[PDB]
């Protein structure tokens, strides 16, 4: 019958004084609370490591597609090089008098 | 030994509401639910929520009718369709240990402020 | 006394079965240790993401410093390619004018 | 229930035996060092070292003299140059609780292959 009073509990206070102290939990609360962020936080851990491992094969993989993609592109301008310097020993070769 | 009547003074005099704190009470009656008790200034009682390191302290030094306590951090209060008065306590000292019931015939505050309104 | 067959207790087993169990540990004991292993977990993980980030940041700084030469190099090629198509240029012109 | 009669004798004399102690039939004759305890086949009586899960149960069950146990897992063991006999236990299983003693007047085996010392392997 004093719900009304009792909704003021977590209403702000005004002093900066008034400290929030988290509601007192026996031992086997805490101690179970404890193991079950253990239980999460190895799983967390198990799950970090493997997207690690990941990102590190994905870095190897994504660097041999670049330096690939690159040596395409420079054969393909050595290529045009070559071309460019047999025209003009062709052009020296033949005499267009 | 008790701020006699300042629970009156609290919701009708304004420098009072503005800051409720030195008063020293003594515990009425006890029993999140168990942070709402019954406080006396030994002409007034009234209900206290006791709040942040109020309520640990309240509850860790198991405080029950007959100890004095002197408020150190409290916010006025007048909830349900003004029927209900309340001190919020955040703060308090330990005064007096299970010392003897000042009145025990007390007004209830809210009782009192329903015959005169015209005050708040 | 028996000091010598007690000493037997950590021996280990020739079974494969046989599993050590730690001697009753009271809730208080218990507390403390699972709290400490929240905070080696925490720290293990906080320790992890730096790592993934660092890891991130490292891939995308290589990645552009790769690019970056690649650029210089197809650019040098470039150059050599327009000396080339000039040269070729005024040799035809010398060939006509 | 019936213990497992000399079984104590023939684990330190028997090659097969010694070799895998375990199914044999014992009766609690005597209970840190709480984990060293007395067993009783109804003929002798020797002395018992528990480890592993053996310790957790016995501890956790509080068994007593006159308490029927069947070893599932055991070595068997010789110290001071052959002059101690023990049985080290890592695992057993409850066959009867406070059970009369099957005999009170048993032999110590260390007395016994004190006397007969050609026997043990
Ligand atoms: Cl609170
Ligand atoms: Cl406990
Ligand atoms: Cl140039």
């Amino acid at each position: 019958d004093d719900d009304d009073i009792l909704e003021l509990v977590n209403r702000p206070p005004m002093s900066q004084m008034a400290v929030p102290i988290k509601p007192p939990e026996s031992q086997a609360e805490q101690l179970m609370k404890a193991k079950g962020e253990v239980g999460v936080l190895r799983q967390k851990l198990s799950m970090l490591e493997k997207t690690l491992r990941e990102h590190d094969d994905n870095q190897k993989k994504l660097e041999s597609s670049l330096k690939s993609s690159h040596e395409e592109e420079v054969t393909k301008l050595k290529i045009e090089l070559e071309r460019l310097e047999d025209e003009r020993k062709f052009m020296l070769l033949e005499q267009k008098h | 030994q008790l701020s006699r009547g300042d629970f009156h003074s609290i919701f009708t005099n304004k420098q009072r509401y503005d800051n409720p704190t030195g008063g020293v009470y003594q515990v009425y009656n006890t029993r999140n639910r168990e942070n709402l008790i019954m406080i006396s200034d030994g002409i007034y009682h009234m209900k206290a929520l006791l709040r942040n390191q109020a309520a640990s302290k309240f509850q860790s030094m198991e405080l029950q009718r007959g100890d004095i306590i002197r408020v150190i951090i409290a916010e006025p209060a007048i909830v349900r369709e003004r029927k209900k008065y309340v001190l919020l306590v955040d703060d308090f000292e330990l005064v007096q240990s299970r010392a003897d019931m000042v009145n025990q015939t007390s007004t209830f505050l809210d009782n009192y402020f329903s015959e005169h309104p015209n005050e708040t």
